[PDB]
């Protein structure tokens, strides 16, 4: 529940009008990738997938 | 940490041929600060 | 004193398994094998480690921004955030990370390779300070400990070790490296460890040797 | 379902760029595989059923 509104947020950063600006859609991604714990532990972990 | 970004902006214009009018108004504004700081460091040297 | 250009060195991991600390260095044998493995060096005084092919060395040393500015087309020091060029000195390949997959994680491995990549795509690593005490921009002080990046896929060289064996690629989390320096630029017409040499005797000619090939001797 | 639905979202429209850049530079090419590694292609062609 509170994911899905932190994340709402994100996507009216990356795009504004039509699939643009991507120096801060650039950043986003080698920023979220850092932190590992950020995708939910069903996949992206050492556990499965 | 000055110095590395000057030389860290010469590598953004080395493939470059010709400097634009905005290349130049805030590079000349970065060496401004730089001989700023140059003098500082005469004046804590001078009167040995 | 501090790490220059064209110097030989060796990696260095140390993960305890026993409950007891042990020495893991990274190799590969070159022709033959593309992919690379570990060899412990925990018992030197009973287990000879091989060192013939664990020996490395640095070759060029750019700032990010040059380096993404060579890309398109003397001896410095090494400094954090600075990449960096790995070369294997044996079979003179340099080191890189290839896109295999391999111990079926259902994950981002990648395990760690070795081809011909002069090309600079994905044969280049950012080194990065491991605790709070050092900043970038700052002098590598011999025997520090040092977190790699790769450039191209932006993966820690991870030491993942799962039910099998430690195995090496980079996927998950950090890796505390520390680097070894084994040499530097010697001088000349003298001998030095680890070289590969002739043993004569006497006067003119006259040398060291073994029984020949081909028979049952078993070379003793 | 809420939250794995919006976070591809979010990674659909944080792709590279359009092919106005992809096909004519280099750049934007490293970050459309990392996000091409993240997500297989079998597994996301039958999740449409």
């Amino acid at each position: 529940c509170g994911g899905e509104r932190y994340l709402d947020f994100l996507r009216f950063a990356v795009f504004v009008n039509g699939e643009s600006v991507e120096e801060n859609a650039n950043v986003v991604v080698r920023l979220l990738i850092r932190k590992p714990e950020c995708f939910g532990p069903a996949l992206r972990g050492e556990g499965g997938s | 940490r000055l110095q590395e970004s000057i030389s860290d902006f010469y590598w953004y214009y080395s493939g470059k041929d010709v400097i634009e009018e905005q290349g130049k108004r805030n590079f000349s504004k970065a060496m401004s600060v730089a001989k700023q700081v140059f003098n500082s460091l005469t004046e804590y040297i001078q009167g040995p | 004193q501090f790490l220059r250009t064209d110097d030989e060195v060796v990696l260095q991991c140390s993960a305890t398994v026993l409950k007891e600390q042990l020495k893991l260095c990274l190799a590969a044998e070159g022709f033959g094998n593309r992919l690379c493995f570990l060899e412990p060096t925990s018992n030197a005084q009973n287990v000879p480690p091989d060192l013939a092919i664990c020996c490395f060395t640095l070759e060029q040393s750019l700032s990010v921004r040059a380096l993404q500015e060579m890309l398109a087309n003397g001896h410095r020091t090494l400094l954090y955030g600075h990449a960096i060029l790995l070369r294997h000195a044996h079979s003179r390949m340099y080191l890189s990370c290839l896109t295999t997959s391999r111990s079926m994680t259902d994950k981002l491995a990648f395990d760690v390779g070795l081809q011909e990549d002069a090309t600079g795509e994905a044969c280049w690593w950012t080194m990065h300070p491991a605790s709070k005490q050092r900043s970038e921009g700052e002098k590598v002080r011999v025997g520090d400990d040092l977190i790699l990046v790769s450039v191209s896929s932006e993966r820690y060289l991870h030491l993942s070790t799962a039910s099998g064996e430690l195995q090496v690629d980079a996927s998950f989390m950090q890796t505390l490296w520390n680097m070894n320096p084994i040499c530097s630029c010697c001088e000349e017409g003298y001998v030095t460890g680890g070289h590969v040499l002739r043993l004569f005797h006497g006067h003119m000619d006259e040398c060291l040797t073994i029984s020949a090939a081909d028979s049952d001797d078993q070379r003793r | 379902m809420s939250f794995y639905a919006a976070l591809i979202d979010l990674l659909g429209r944080c792709a590279p760029e359009m092919h106005l850049i992809q096909a004519g530079k280099g750049e934007a090419l490293r970050i459309r595989a990392i996000l091409r590694s993240l997500v297989p292609l079998d597994d996301l062609v039958g999740i449409i059923s």
